[PDB]
RNA sequence: UCUCUCU
RNA sequence: UCUCUCUCUCUCUCUCUC
RNA sequence: CUCUCUCUCUC
């Protein structure tokens, strides 16, 4: 430390510059689509604007669309549902925008640079919302994985375009699903793993195996992944071995990064208020997102016979990526009880085309938490040598068995049997108050369900 | 359903899991 | 010898002039902060004064603060918690000072010269205190190194500003961690190692590899570190061998210099007593630090329900950089048993803002040792050969044969006192 | 320019 | 002008088998 | 290596 303060300050400015671009871009798009303050703060409108940007920068898909155009949709225009309130009633009109026009607007907002970090940030926000709202058991079964490992499905909807940043936030289960699909295509297609393309697939297979390996914590799990990577022609043996690895991650949890990626409407309102993210800096794991949401008011479309609080809790859960986190800890931080998914009387945030946009009313989202905590990239759960300082005739002791010791499957099973659902993790770490911006005094909680998707 | 947990916040809680069900399929 | 007597005497005077500058500057700042005799001898006050000077001379961070000012803090002013005792009770008030005014006071105390040696000496003292107090497994785990090699993290908190002198006192684990960060940055950023800045990074990578190579002793370790240096685009492979090299250092330990950097309060007291370090000379590895500490009285702020002896032991270990040394040898030198870190009923020396500065009392630190020893820059005595060497190594080979511990009255180190020797690991 | 909690 | 003993309580990353 | 180095930083 005392040298990593500078590095910490550097990172804060860089993330603040990304947040500024998103807000500056949203403000520009709002004034170009002619949206009022209420419609500018609608979460549905922000979703459409964000998706338009992501599609405009999808180089591969856009190229495919040009070569093989869809029916009635030219591959040069994007858009989505824009909801406007006229005479008190809500109406939806599909907006079509040139991808070149959107790309220029985004680049101009970020001082002429591509700034793919802002795009990946929005993609993470969509992934968090998808994780908190929709449960993809059909993909789990279709790949052969047990549908019970939904706690490891973090960032399963993230597109491959989100590298590094996206890969850090995605979980063990999603990573294993990517490996399995690669294995299945190799088994079905003999040409796979062979030829010029097979070389490219092999390097891709190696890279995602390494990042999956770094996600684990126990040495036994890492050694098991290392073996699977070495397989030149992976088959059922690696298929089953990876399935065991995913099952092991339920007890020996991996390191999944958790970041609070907010909707662009929040950033747009903050930037329009004169707030300078680049100057004071930002952080996706600190108090900055929590403080922003406290002062930020966001509206949403509420379908008939839907509890506005439950939708607000769903958006709150997506904002902080707490879909798979303990209900008790989430309830403590929010201050109001968090309900499991089965007891949420609401459908997804995004409104469908076939929906009668005449019985729909709008409500303010209560994205306010009583407490604030630090998001963790870690899962759950001495000196062995000496360095002489004085010129004395002693003997320099060392722990010979342990040092030389570091020179499969039964070991992993033994590790999880010792583990019990009572071990205290993150000892001494608690939840702070919104007025405590420096994380000085933690508030350790004392703790009926704890599974959101239970 | 869900039989495990993935912490997001740094708090002193205990990470629960459905031990009998996880070890049943072994 | 007989020609290095002059060289040794010359070096002693140069170090004494550095200590005189440190003492002279502390005296002026105490007189200029209006601190009484008791408050001046408080270790908390000395740290605050030391930290003010180090930040006043941080050109890079000061420049960044100017360009990108912080919130509520102007980048031209520095300071820290100053603890004043009036009416029996202690209170803390933040002092704000111009970094240029601090610089002028420091420069004037060194006869108008920058005297970067004094600043680095204070930096080593802070690192020694941090090493004995706090254990940084988070950085070890974050970089991918096993947290069990906490004995090689000597001087891990030292800023990069301490070159040469700083690198000599820092350990293999810190050097490896620095390289591993470079490798991690290079792997993540493809533009790393390329362009004009890549060339500057390459020279830094080479130079820091060279000092790591000189830190090692066995020919096998030097050759492997030589191989890691030759890599034009280091990656995961160079990641692994550096980790292996770090693990080998637990058995085939490197040569890490150990110097006794005392708090500035001790130097200020000595200079006020009339001691002329320039005339009498000084040495960071000899008896001079021990003889200074014997006659020096220093106070500290004690948190409620805290043993003063344990805090005094923590300061004693940080003073002589005995954080990673054998507890038996440390206990033998001090004369009172040194307790491991886990059994210390004390927190860090520095007091935080969120701490109620009203239930805090002060105690005298017992920084006196029954014996005194000479600090060492040495350890003790491809890849398959490296593993073979540490297999032959046993935790019973006697090192420093015939070299022992002397008496405070034996200023020439004539008659050694060899110890005969239940734990031995501070962080265990 | 699509839609979906939970084979 | 910060804080901390003992697994990440904050150290991003400048997007994809294009 | 029982003392024989240090004038600072990718500034
Ligand atoms: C394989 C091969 O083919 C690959 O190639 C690559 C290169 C080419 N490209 C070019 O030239 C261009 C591009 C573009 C784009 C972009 C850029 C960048 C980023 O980041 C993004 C993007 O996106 C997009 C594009 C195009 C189209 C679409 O659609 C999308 C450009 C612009 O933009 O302008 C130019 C050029
Ligand atoms: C690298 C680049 O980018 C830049 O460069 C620049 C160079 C010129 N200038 C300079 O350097 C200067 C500095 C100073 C200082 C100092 C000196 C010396 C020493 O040692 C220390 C120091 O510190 C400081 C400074 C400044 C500021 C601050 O803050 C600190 C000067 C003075 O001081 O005056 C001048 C110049």
């Amino acid at each position: 430390t005392d040298g990593e303060r500078q590095n910490a300050t550097e990172i804060r400015a860089s993330v603040g510059k990304m947040i500024d671009g998103i807000g500056r871009f949203y403000i520009q798009m709002c004034t170009e689509l002619k949206l009022s303050d209420y419609e500018g703060r609608l979460i549905q409108n922000s979703l459409t604007i964000e998706r338009m940007v992501l599609s405009a920068f999808d180089e591969r898909r856009n190229k495919y669309l040009e070569e093989h155009p869809s029916a009635g949709k030219d591959p040069k225009k994007t858009g989505g549902p824009i909801y406007r309130r006229v005479d008190g009633k809500w109406r939806r009109e599909l907006i079509l925008y040139d991808k070149e026009e959107i790309r220029r607007i985004w680049r101009q907002a970020n001082n002429g640079d591509d700034a793919t970090a802002g795009l990946t940030h929005m993609m993470i926000w969509h992934s968090n919302l998808n994780d908190a709202t929709y449960q993809r058991t059909r993909a789990l079964v279709r790949t052969g994985m047990d549908p019970r490992m939904c706690s490891l499905m973090q960032g399963s909807t993230l597109p491959r375009r989100s590298g590094a940043a996206g890969a850090a936030v995605k979980g063990v289960g999603t990573m294993v699903m990517e490996l399995i699909r690669m294995i299945k295509r190799g088994i079905n297609d003999r040409n796979f793993w062979r030829g010029e393309n097979g070389r490219r697939t092999r390097i891709a297979y190696e890279r995602m195996c390494n990042i999956l390996k770094g996600k684990f914590q126990t040495a036994a799990q890492r050694t098991m992944v290392d073996q699977v990577r070495e397989s030149r022609n992976p088959g059922n043996a690696e298929f089953e071995d990876l399935i065991f690895l995913a099952r092991s991650a339920l007890i020996l949890r991996g390191s999944v990064a958790h970041k609070s990626c907010l909707p662009a409407c929040v950033y747009g309102s903050a930037v329009a208020s004169g707030y300078d993210f680049e100057r004071e800096g930002y952080s996706l794991v600190g108090i900055d997102p929590f403080r922003l949401l406290q002062n930020s008011q966001v509206y949403s479309l509420i379908r008939p016979n839907e509890n506005p609080a439950h939708k607000s809790q769903l958006v709150w859960m997506a904002c902080h990526s707490a879909a798979f986190e303990d209900l008790r800890v989430s309830s403590f931080i929010r201050g109001t009880k968090v309900v499991p998914r089965g007891k949420l009387s609401t459908r997804g945030v995004q409104i469908a085309s076939n929906e009668n946009m005449e019985t729909m009313e709008s409500s303010t989202l209560e994205l306010r938490s009583r407490y604030w905590a630090i998001r963790t990239r870690s899962g759950g759960n001495g000196q062995i040598s000496i360095q002489p300082t004085f010129s004395v005739q002693r003997n320099l002791p060392f722990d010979r068995p342990t040092i030389m010791a570091a020179f499969m499957r039964t070991e992993i099973i033994r590790l999880m049997e010792s583990a019990r659902p009572e071990d205290v993790s993150f000892q001494g770490r608690g939840v702070f108050e919104l007025s405590d911006e420096k994380a000085t005094s933690p508030i350790v909680p004392s703790f009926e369900g704890s599974y959101f998707f239970g | 359903g869900q039989i495990s947990i993935q912490p997001t916040f740094s708090v002193q809680r205990n990470l629960p899991f459905d031990r009998p069900t996880i070890m049943a399929a072994f």
